[PDB]
């Protein structure tokens, strides 16, 4: 089911940090990679229940 | 020469107490407890049993 959730919403798998690296990313990590073009600017948005 | 008064009487008083019973629970909590995540290794409180205190004939 976790396979099937990630399929149905685009985002990958973490596919095996390591235990480090998650003390790493728990430290601070800049993950998300840049987008191809941006015309209109940085984006910014957030979810609230 | 057994006793009323020996080890194993002397041994097993403390335990008819309430606080023996309190901390039999909070030692079947303790330590059976899983193995902790590094999100409390890092942020979460610290945790801490040395030495018995036997008796003997």
């Amino acid at each position: 089911v976790d396979r099937w959730i990630r399929h149905a919403a685009g985002v990958e798998r973490p596919q095996l940090l390591d235990t480090e690296t998650i003390s790493m990313l728990t430290f601070g990590s800049m993950s998300e990679r840049n987008a191809a073009a941006t015309v209109h600017g940085q984006k910014a948005a957030c979810e609230l229940i | 020469w057994a006793d009323v008064r020996s080890c194993i009487i002397k041994a097993l008083t403390p335990r008819l107490s309430r606080g023996a019973a309190a901390a039999a629970q909070r030692a079947r909590r303790q330590r059976e407890r899983s193995a902790p995540k590094p999100q409390e290794l890092l942020f979460g409180p610290r945790n801490e049993p040395a030495e018995q205190t036997w008796y003997a004939d």
